[PDB]
RNA sequence: AUCGAAUCGCCACCUACAAGACUGGAGCUUGCUCCCUCGAAGGCGCCAAGUAUAUUCAUGAUCACAAGACA
RNA sequence: GUGGGAUUGUGAAGGGAUCUCGCAGGUAUCGUGAGGGAAGUAUGGGGUAGUACGAGAGGAACUCCCAUGCCGUGCCUCUAGUUUCUGGGGUUUGUCGAACGGCAAGUGCCCCGAAGCCAUCGCACGGUGGUUCUCGGCUGAACGCCUCUAAGCCAGAAGCCAAUCCCAAGACCAGAUGCCCACU
RNA sequence: CGACGUCGCUUUUUGAUCCUUCGAUGUCGGCUCUUCCUAACCUAGCGCCGCAGAAGACGCUAAGGGUUGGAUUGUUCACCCACUGACAGGGAACGUGAGCUGGGUUUAGACCGUCGUGAGACAGGUUGGUUUUACCCUACUUAGCUGGAAAUUGCGAGAAAAAGAUUAUCCGUGCAAAGCGGACGUCGGGUCGUUGGGCCUGGCGAGCGGUGGGUAGUACAUGGUACGCUCAUCACC
RNA sequence: UUAAUGAGAUUCCCUCUGUCCCGAGUUACUAUCUAGCGAAACGACAGUCAAGGGAACGGACUUGAAGGGCUAAGCGGGGA
RNA sequence: UUAGGGAUAUGUGGCGUCAAAACUUAUGGGCUCAUUCUCGAUACGUGAAAAGGGUGUUGGUGGAUACAGUUGGACCAACCGAAUCCACCGGCCCCGAAAAUGGAUGACGCUUAAGCCCAAUUAGUGAUUGCCCAUUAUUCCUUUGGUAAGGGCGGAAACAAAUGGAGAAAGUGUAGCCCUUCCGAUGUAGAUGUGGCCUGGAGGUUAGGACGAAGCUUAUGGCGUGAGCCUAAGAUGGACCGGCCUCUAGUGCAGAUCUUGGUUGGCGUAGCAAAGAUCUAACGGAGAUAUACUCAACAUGCAACGUUGGAUACUGGAGCGGGGAAGGAUUUCGUGCCAACGGCACUCGUA
RNA sequence: UCGAACCACCUAGUAGCUGGUUCACAUCGAAGUUUCCCUCAGGAUAGCUGGUGCUAGUAGAAGUAUUGUGCGGUAAAGCAA
RNA sequence: AAGUUUGAAAAGCACUUUGGAAAGAGAGUGAAAUAGAACCUGAAGUCGUGACAAAGACAAUGGAAGUACCUCCAUUUCAACGGCCAGAACCAGCCCUACUGCAUUAUCCUGUCGGGGAUCAAAAUCCGGCGGGCAACGAAGUGCAAGAAUCUUGGGUCUUGG
C-alpha cells in the first residue's frame, strides 16, 4: 500500500506525473446482491478494475429474518477440531459482497486471484473515491427492475448489523456528513452551471448559420 | 458410545491460547464507556506490587451474620508513585476501527522516558527527541502543533494522554528497570474540546493516584500472572491423576480423542506454557490510598489503633523492600508477582451492589514480619519484650566508657 | 539509473440526492384537459483557439507494437 | 549509470566481451482490531406469610436482602502441607589417641524450622445490551360482521449475535510517533 | 388415552445378507478425556387440564448449562441404600489397549459333573495363567527465526488521505462559502530559463528557537526538570 | 470327617495407611543443552479438512473450506 | 463407440457467475413465498417420504338464492341495495417431518427466477437452421492393412562439359518398382505375422583402428509410429572391432517378503543414566599461555591425557585381597610405539 | 532344537494352491455356458477364437419381411360352462 | 570372500617448505600420476562445490499448447540471390451466406336486411337471409420449392492446392 522509498525515487528520476489506472466505480445502492456479483465477477475476469461503494445498501429478496437466519446457518459452519484456519465469517457488508464475488470466481487459480484482487469494496463512499468521477450502476441488477415491489426485501447493512457488524452507526454518520457536504457543494456551483447553460444558449446566435442547421438536423438545437 | 458419567470440562476455553503474554505490563484492552455529562478525568494508573498483609474492619451490611462485627481481610499493597503526562493522542472513528490522528508531544521529556527508546542507553548517543525539541517552539513547529490540536477538536471522538512511570521516584533496589513504562490513559467525560483542555493542562505535569481513584471505590486490575514455564495437564488444566497402576505415567490425560474425527481437538488438555498470561480482574475494592512516608509517617495508624506504624512490615516486604511512595491498598489479591508493574482501571461493570457501595473503615493494619510467623507489630514492641540484649550491652558499654 | 517496455478519454459543467404504484407545474372530472423549459442526450474532445483569407508535411518508398503519448 | 563478483574442463601474465547481484531502508515505542475463541451456572435461607386460595385439611410466588453448590481466573497476608536453607539443636553405631571440630551410615535417625512452591485444607474476583423463537396481544382487511396477520406494529426464552474478556496485521494497518540514513 | 384397523420414522436391539478385510484393522467391561444429537430429567420462557391452593398431567420453543456417592456382580444390564434442582436417553470403528487395567472371554496345567469303549468333548462349573515398539508424517499443545500485495517477479502506478497556476505558487479562520486575520528584511554575486523568473551562495541586521556561562524567585513528590534576566554558540539562514 | 501344615481359592473384623476424597512438596538418575561417539525399526509416492460418491470408513478423485516458509520440546487422534 | 491431424455440423446435456453458449434472449402464457437439515430446481437415483390435514393462493364440476347473503332493529318475520353460499375434485405452496464432526439443488446465489408447467427463435413483419460443447457425422490431408480394384514396365524420338534434373526392379514382405482408386483401423485372456528391433558365439563376405578399437559420459543432433539405429563432442579411454547373408544359443527385466554387492532418508537422531568420586600441585608430552590491525591482563587455543606427592572416598576378610582345578595358551616381563582396536579419551593397554 | 533331537543324503521330494515370468509394431479377437468326472479353487468335452487352407466367385445364403399353410393354452376372460 | 590388471621399464616421487605425525604445498620420473602401489578402464546410485533458473502454501511427477530466457546442436541463406517472415492479387476445388417461384384459402372477405346487444344515444363483440368476392400491403408465418454468386465483380480458405 504505502509506496517504498525506491519506488518514489524511481518516479522522481523518471519525472512522471500522477497516475491513476482506469477504475470503474459502481454505486451498489438498491442493487440485487447476486445479480450484481455475477456481473462484476465476469467483468473482473475480463481485466476490469472495479471499485464498489455503498455496499451496506445492497438488497436481498425476502424478509430480513429469513436472510438473517441464512447467515446464521453459514456462521455455524466451522472446523470443529480447530476453529482457527476454519471458515472465516465476515460480518461487514463490503466483505459479504466480496465473498459473494469470490465464490463466483475460480479463486484457487492465479488468474482468479488476479480478478479478485482487482476489486475494492467500501461501506458508503469514502473521501478518496468521492471526486474520482461519475458513478455507474448495473441496470440489469437494480432493485426496481428486478423485484416485484410487493415482495419484502432486506437491506444488507440492516441484516449485517444484527449478526456481528459493529460499524453500522459509524457508516451512517459518515454518509450523512458526506451528503450534506456534497449538497452544500452542489448548492454552490449552481451559478457556474447556469452560466454555462446560458453560454451554450447564447452561442447559437454567434455561430455561423449553416452550422446551426446542422445542429438542428441531428437534434442538438 | 456416550460417556458413562457426566462432569464439567476442565478449564475455560475463552482464555486460549495459553501462551506467554506479549508484554509484561498490564494493559487495558478496553476503557469504561465514555459519558459526556461528567467532567473530564483520567481512567487508569500504573502501580507496582509490593506485597500482601491483612486488615481488620467492621462490616456494615444489614441482614448478615457479620453485620456490625469485625472481619479479617487479606489486602495487597501496590506502590503508586506519581505519573508524568508526556503526550496527547486523538482517535477518529472509521468503518474499520479507530485511527490515530496524531501525537502532540510535550516540550520537555524526562530522561527515563527517553530511555524506553534504547536497548543500551548509557553507551548510546542519547539523541531521542533532539530534533523534535528543535523543531518545536519554532514558527513551523508551533503551527504544526496547533494544526494537530485543531484536528483533534474536529475529528476525534477519543482523547488519550501518554503517561509514564517514574522509576527514579520509586527508588526500588529490586525492580531493576530504569526505562519508564509508557501507557495511554483515556480521558473520559466532557466534550472533546473539554477533554483536550484537561490533556493540555496536564502536559509535563505529575499526576497522583488519589486524583484518579477514591478510597472506597472499586477498580479493575490489568496484570500478567506469575510464570511457571512448561507444565503438565494436571497442573495446567486440573485433570485427574491416573491410578498408581498406570504404565508409562500417571499425570496424563488417558484419552486425547475418539477415533473420529481423526484429529486432536483444540478442546483437549495438553502440556504447555502455564502462567505469564494477561488477566483483567474486576471489582477490587480500594481499602486505602496511602500517602508517601516522607510526607506522612503514620501510614498504618488508624483511629482505633494509635500505634505509629508505616505500611512497610517489620523486616520489609519480602523480595521487594520498603514502600517509599504513595500506595494503594486493594482488597484481596491481584495477578502477578511482586515488583511487577500493574494497571489500575476505573471499573467497567456496574457498581450498584451493596458490597461495591460499602464505605470501608479500617480498624487495624498488620505490620508484623512476613518472614517466619511475625509476632510483633512494631520494633518498639519487640524491644519491650526482650529488653537489653548482649549486643546492646557491648554497644552501650563501649559508648559509655571508651567514648566518655 | 539501469529502464527498452504492455496500457491509448479529458474536465474546476458527470464527479450531489431521492423515487420508478408515477419526481416539470396546475385544474377537477382522478384520467382527462391545460400551461411550460413540451418530459428520450453530463459537457467537452476527433487536427486553423474555429468554419474562413490560410498553411511544413514525401524517399518512413504498399501491412507490420503509433517510428509517439503531459490532451 | 554506478558498486561488487563471475564465465567451460589440458599452462602463464595481460586486454576486451558477456552474464549475475546491490544501489534505501534500518532501529525503537505507543496504538488500531478484521478474524478466531469465548463462561458463568444452580440451590437454600430471610421476608412476603401461615398471606393469596380453600368448608376444612392444607398452603404458594415476584421486588429486595443474606448465604451456599458446581465451574472459572488468580493469589500466598493468615492456617495447613512440603525442607538438600542437610538452618539450629538433639541422638545411635563406627571412626580420626581424647576434648574441640567433625566425619561414615548413597539426606543415619528424631524435633523444630525460614524462603519458595502449594490446598475450595486457606484467601480474592467472576458484568452489559440487542435480534429473535414459542407465545400473548394492538390495529385490520380479505369476507359490510369477525378475526394476532395478510400489509403493518407491541411485548418477549438459560437459545442466537454483539459489548466485556483471551489471541491477535498472511487482516499484509496510506494508524500515530523517536532517531539515523537515502532522496531532495 | 385410544381397542378393531391403518400410515410412518429410527438404526441406541436382535435377526437376515456376505460387499470390504484372513502375507492380521488388537475382542468385553471399567477408568480417563473431549465432542456431538434431541425423541427434554433438572434449569429459562410459554400454552392447556377432570386447573381452587399445594402437588402434578399433557404440550410448544429451546441441547447454553447440569445430570451424583455407595453394597452385590468381571459384567453391560439389574437391584437396593442415600443425597439432590435432577439424578434423561443416545452417537462418535458397539469413541477411547504404541492411554491404562486385565476381573471376564478364549491356548498350553489341573479338579468336578454329564457324555464318550477310548483318545477326548461340553454357549456347564472351577483355579492358575509374558499386554511389545514412536526418534517418522500429520493432528494438537506450547516455544523460536523469517520474508512477503504481480502473495517472492513488472518498472503492473487503485490511500476508508488531502483539495488546485492540474494539488505547483505560502499559514490560519469559515460551510469544498461570503469574507476575515497573519507573514523577517536589506545589500551583493554566480548560474540556468517573461513576471517584482527558478536555483545556489556571501555580508549586515531582526525574530522564533536548541545547547552551555553567570544570576533571582517559584512550581512540581523534595537530586531534577521547567520557568525570568543576561552572555556565548549553533540552527532556520 | 479331620488337629497340624500351605508364596493354594474365598468372606468378614481390628489395626493401618496417598488405594481413594484430591491432590501438594522434596531428592538421586534421566529427559532437556553441550563435548566426544553414534545406531536401528521403518521407508511405493506422499502427508490440512468437510461432504459426496466410490471395493459400501480417502492423503490423492468431485464440489466447497483452509493453507507464507523453516524450525525446538512434547504428545499419543489418525496414518484402517 | 475409438488410425494420426484440420475445418464444418450435430448427439446427450446445457446457455447468471464458477464455465463455452440468451454480454440475465422474446416485442411468450400462467403458477408459487417456503423462520436454524435451512421452498424448488434430484431421469436411472425409492441417491427421502406416507396416511391425514390447511378460511394460503389459483383453477374446475354440480347444486342453491337473488330486489338476496352480512350487519343494525323489532327464535321467527321486517329496514338495508348487491351478488352470494353448499358440497365435491385439481395445481403450486404449507403442516405432518426427530440423530449424532461443520456442509452441501456441485458452490455462490436466484424470487419482474437463475423455481415449476407449457411454448418459441429475434416474433400478428411479411413463412418454416438463436447459440455452445465429442475420439460421432460430413469433408480435406497423411499413415497403415486389405478376400483389395486398376494402369505402366519391348527404355518413343532428341539432348557433352566449361553454364531442366533424377528414376523406371514382372514385384508377399525393404528406403516399400512407380502411379491411380476404394474400404477398414480401439480392445483384456489369447492366436498369428513382420527383407521387424536388440545380445553372446559360428560359416562366409566386405570394411575400420595408434591421424586412436571396445567400454563409458551427454540441454550431440539427425532418422524411425516404435523396438532402436546413426552422427557429433569428450578439456574419456588405450587395442581391438563394424556392416550385410546364413548358422547357433546360458539371447532382451521394474517388482518374484527374488539373489549377491554397494548405497541410502531416518540422523549428528535414539541413545552411550545399576556397581557412590573425584580434587589439587608439580613433572612428562606436539597435544600451548597457539592472535592481522587495535590491544595491560578477562571478554580471541578450548577440552582432554600418563606418573609422583598430597587430599578425599570406596571395596570392608562370603573383598575390584592372596593362591589353585576346569577352560584359555603367551594374555606374563622389559623396551619401544599410537595406523587400526579398548562403542568417550589416552602420552595408557590383556593393542 | 522335542506331541519325535541334530548332521549328511534320497531331495531340485509332490503341490488341482500363492508369488514371479525380460523387445516393438501389425492383422484378428473371446469365455465364465453344455455333458462326464470322489466332480464344486481342478480337468476332459462341445461352444466361443486364431492360424492353415480346400473347393467351379453368388453355389445348399439370411437372428428381416410378405403371402400361403401348420403348431400352441401364457396374458385376458369365466364361474349366469 | 578375494584377478597384486601400476607402468614398456620402478624410472615406485631425490630435494625444498609447513606439520608431532599422518599429510599438504612445491619440485622431479614417466607418453600418460585424473597410471602414485591392492594403483587399467572407472558406470549407476548418493553426496560436496561453483554458476545459473527460479519458486509461496495446490505432495511431487505427468499430458497438450504457447510464451520468456538460454543453447559448446543441426540445417538453410547472404544479391536484384534466399529453402526466411509478412501483405495483397489472381486461378481450381470446397465451405458459407444474399436474391424465390408453383400450389392452396370459403369455419373466409365485403355490402345489405332482420335479430340480438350495450349505450345519453350509438357502434362493436354475436346469430341468421340474400347479393358480390382476390383480406392479395412483402396477403397468409400453409404444402412443396429446382432461384447457374456469370449476368448483377458478396464472404472464407494460417481448414486445400496452385
Ligand atoms: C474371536 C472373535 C471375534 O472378535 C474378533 C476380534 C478381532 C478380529 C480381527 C479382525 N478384525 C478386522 C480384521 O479382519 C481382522 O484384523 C486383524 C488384526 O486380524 C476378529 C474377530
Ligand atoms: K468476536
Ligand atoms: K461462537
Ligand atoms: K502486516
Ligand atoms: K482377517
Ligand atoms: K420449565
Ligand atoms: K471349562
Ligand atoms: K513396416
Ligand atoms: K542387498
Ligand atoms: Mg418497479
Ligand atoms: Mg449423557
Ligand atoms: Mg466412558
Ligand atoms: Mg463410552
Ligand atoms: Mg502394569
Ligand atoms: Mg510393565
Ligand atoms: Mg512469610
Ligand atoms: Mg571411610
Ligand atoms: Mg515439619
Ligand atoms: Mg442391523
Ligand atoms: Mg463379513
Ligand atoms: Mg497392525
Ligand atoms: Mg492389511
Ligand atoms: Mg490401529
Ligand atoms: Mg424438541
Ligand atoms: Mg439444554
Ligand atoms: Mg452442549
Ligand atoms: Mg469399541
Ligand atoms: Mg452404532
Ligand atoms: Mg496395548
Ligand atoms: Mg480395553
Ligand atoms: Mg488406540
Ligand atoms: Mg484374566
Ligand atoms: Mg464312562
Ligand atoms: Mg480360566
Ligand atoms: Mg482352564
Ligand atoms: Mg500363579
Ligand atoms: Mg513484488
Ligand atoms: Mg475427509
Ligand atoms: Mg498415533
Ligand atoms: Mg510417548
Ligand atoms: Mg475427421
Ligand atoms: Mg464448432
Ligand atoms: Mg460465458
Ligand atoms: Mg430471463
Ligand atoms: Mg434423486
Ligand atoms: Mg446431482
Ligand atoms: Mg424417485
Ligand atoms: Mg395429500
Ligand atoms: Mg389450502
Ligand atoms: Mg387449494
Ligand atoms: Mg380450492
Ligand atoms: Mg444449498
Ligand atoms: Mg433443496
Ligand atoms: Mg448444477
Ligand atoms: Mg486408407
Ligand atoms: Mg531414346
Ligand atoms: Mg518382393
Ligand atoms: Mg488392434
Ligand atoms: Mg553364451
Ligand atoms: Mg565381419
Ligand atoms: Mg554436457
Ligand atoms: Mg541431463
Ligand atoms: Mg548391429
Ligand atoms: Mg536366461
Ligand atoms: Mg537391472
Ligand atoms: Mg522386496
Ligand atoms: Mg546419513
Ligand atoms: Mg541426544
Ligand atoms: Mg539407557
Ligand atoms: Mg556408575
Ligand atoms: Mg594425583
Ligand atoms: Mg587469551
Ligand atoms: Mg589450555
Ligand atoms: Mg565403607
Ligand atoms: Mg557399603
Ligand atoms: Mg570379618
Ligand atoms: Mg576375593
Ligand atoms: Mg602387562
Ligand atoms: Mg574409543
Ligand atoms: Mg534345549
Ligand atoms: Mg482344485
Ligand atoms: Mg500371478
Ligand atoms: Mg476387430
Ligand atoms: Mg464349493
Ligand atoms: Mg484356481
Ligand atoms: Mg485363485
Ligand atoms: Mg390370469
Ligand atoms: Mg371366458
Ligand atoms: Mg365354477
Ligand atoms: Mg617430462
Ligand atoms: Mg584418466
Ligand atoms: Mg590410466
Ligand atoms: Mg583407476
Ligand atoms: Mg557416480
Ligand atoms: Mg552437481
Ligand atoms: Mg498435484
Ligand atoms: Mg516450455
Ligand atoms: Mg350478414
Ligand atoms: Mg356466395
Ligand atoms: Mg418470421
Ligand atoms: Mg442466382
Ligand atoms: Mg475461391
Ligand atoms: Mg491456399
Ligand atoms: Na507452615
Ligand atoms: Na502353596
Ligand atoms: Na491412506
Ligand atoms: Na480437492
Ligand atoms: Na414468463
Ligand atoms: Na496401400
Ligand atoms: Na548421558
Ligand atoms: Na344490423
Amino acid at each position: 500500500a504505502f509506496p517504498s522509498r525506491k519506488d518514489a525515487f524511481r518516479a522522481q528520476r523518471k519525472g512522471a506525473k500522477k497516475h491513476r489506472p482506469e477504475i470503474i466505480v459502481i454505486d451498489l445502492k438498491d442493487h440485487v446482491l447476486g445479480r450484481a456479483a455475477a456481473v462484476v465477477a465476469k467483468q473482473l475476469l475480463l481485466g476490469k478494475k472495479i471499485t464498489v461503494v455503498r455496499c451496506e445498501q445492497l438488497n436481498i429478496a425476502g424478509t430480513e429474518i429469513r436472510n438473517k437466519i441464512k447467515y446464521l446457518q453459514y456462521l455455524r459452519k466451522r472446523k470443529l477440531t480447530n476453529p482457527t484456519k476454519g471458515p472465516f465469517h465476515h460480518r461487514a457488508p463490503s466483505d459479504v459482497f466480496v465473498r459473494t464475488v469470490r465464490s463466483m470466481l475460480p479463486r484457487y487459480t492465479k488468474r482468479g486471484m488476479k480478478a479478485l484482487n482487482s476489486l475494492v469494496a467500501y461501506e458508503g463512499i469514502p473521501p478518496n473515491v468521492v471526486r474520482t468521477g461519475g458513478r455507474v450502476v448495473i441496470p440489469r441488477a437494480q432493485r426496481h427492475v428486478c423485484y416485484r415491489s410487493e415482495r419484502p426485501y432486506t437491506v444488507l447493512g440492516n441484516m449485517c448489523k444484527h449478526v456481528g457488524w459493529k460499524y453500522s452507526d459509524v457508516v451512517a454518520n459518515l454518509e450523512k456528513a458526506r451528503v450534506e457536504k456534497a449538497s452544500r457543494h452542489h448548492e454552490k456551483q449552481a451559478k457556474l452551471r447556469d452560466a454555462w447553460k446560458s453560454a451554450r444558449k447564447e452561442a447559437l446566435a454567434k455561430m455561423p448559420k449553416h452550422n446551426v442547421e446542422v445542429l438542428k438536423k441531428f437534434g442538438y438545437a | 458410545s456416550h460417556c458413562k458419567f457426566e462432569h464439567p470440562r476442565h478449564g475455560h476455553l475463552g482464555f486460549l491460547p495459553r501462551k506467554r503474554s506479549r508484554q509484561i505490563r498490564g494493559r487495558a484492552r478496553a476503557f469504561p464507556k465514555d459519558d459526556a455529562t461528567q467532567k473530564p478525568h483520567l481512567t487508569s494508573f500504573m502501580v507496582f506490587k509490593a506485597g500482601m498483609t491483612h486488615i481488620v474492619r467492621d462490616v456494615d451490611r444489614p441482614g448478615s451474620k457479620v453485620n456490625k462485627k469485625e472481619v479479617v481481610e487479606p489486602v495487597t499493597i501496590l506502590e503508586a508513585p506519581p505519573m508524568v503526562i508526556v503526550g496527547i493522542v486523538g482517535y477518529r472513528q472509521t468503518p474499520v476501527g479507530l485511527k490515530t490522528i496524531g501525537t502532540v508531544w510535550a516540550h520537555h521529556t524526562s530522561v527515563e522516558f527517553r530511555r524506553r527508546y534504547y536497548k543500551n542507553w548509557k553507551q548510546s548517543a542519547q539523541l531521542a527527541f533532539s530534533r523534535q525539541k528543535q523543531f518545536a517552539n519554532t514558527k513551523e513547529g508551533k503551527v504544526a502543533e496547533a494544526r494537530t490540536l485543531n484536528a483533534f477538536a474536529k475529528k476525534a471522538s477519543v482523547i488519550r494522554v501518554i503517561a509514564h512511570t517514574q522509576l527514579r521516584k520509586l527508588r526500588n533496589h529490586r525492580v531493576g528497570v530504569k526505562k519508564a513504562h509508557v501507557q495511554e490513559i483515556q480521558v473520559n467525560g466532557g466534550s472533546v474540546a473539554a477533554k483536550i483542555a484537561l490533556a493540555k493542562s496536564l502536559l509535563e505535569k505529575e499526576v497522583r493516584v488519589d486524583s484518579v481513584f477514591q478510597q472506597s471505590e472499586a477498580c479493575d486490575v490489568c496484570s500478567v500472572t506469575k510464570g511457571h514455564g512448561t507444565e503438565g495437564v494436571v497442573k495446567r488444566w486440573g485433570v485427574a491423576c491416573l491410578p498408581r497402576k498406570t504404565h508409562r505415567g500417571l499425570r496424563k490425560v488417558a484419552c486425547i480423542g475418539a477415533w473420529h474425527p481423526a484429529r486432536v481437538m483444540y478442546t483437549v488438555a495438553r502440556a504447555g506454557q502455564h502462567g505469564y498470561h494477561h488477566r483483567t480482574q474486576l471489582n477490587k475494592k480500594i481499602y486505602q490510598i496511602g500517602r508517601s512516608v516522607a510526607v506522612e509517617p503514620n501510614q498504618a495508624t488508624t483511629t482505633y489503633d494509635l500505634t505509629a506504624k508505616t505500611i512497610t512490615p517489620m523486616g520489609g516486604f519480602v523480595g521487594y523492600g520498603t514502600v517509599r511512595n504513595d500506595y494503594v491498598m486493594l482488597k484481596g489479591s491481584v495477578s502477578g508477582p511482586r515488583r511487577r508493574v500493574m494497571t489500575l482501571r476505573r471499573p467497567m461493570a456496574p457498581q450498584t451492589s451493596r458490597q461495591l457501595k460499602e464505605k470501608i473503615v479500617l480498624k487495624f493494619i498488620d505490620t508484623s514480619s512476613k518472614i517466619g510467623h511475625g509476632r510483633f507489630q512494631t520494633k518498639k514492641e519487640k524491644n519491650q519484650w526482650f529488653g537489653p540484649l548482649k549486643k546492646d550491652r557491648i554497644r552501650r558499654e563501649e559508648r559509655l566508657r571508651k567514648e566518655r
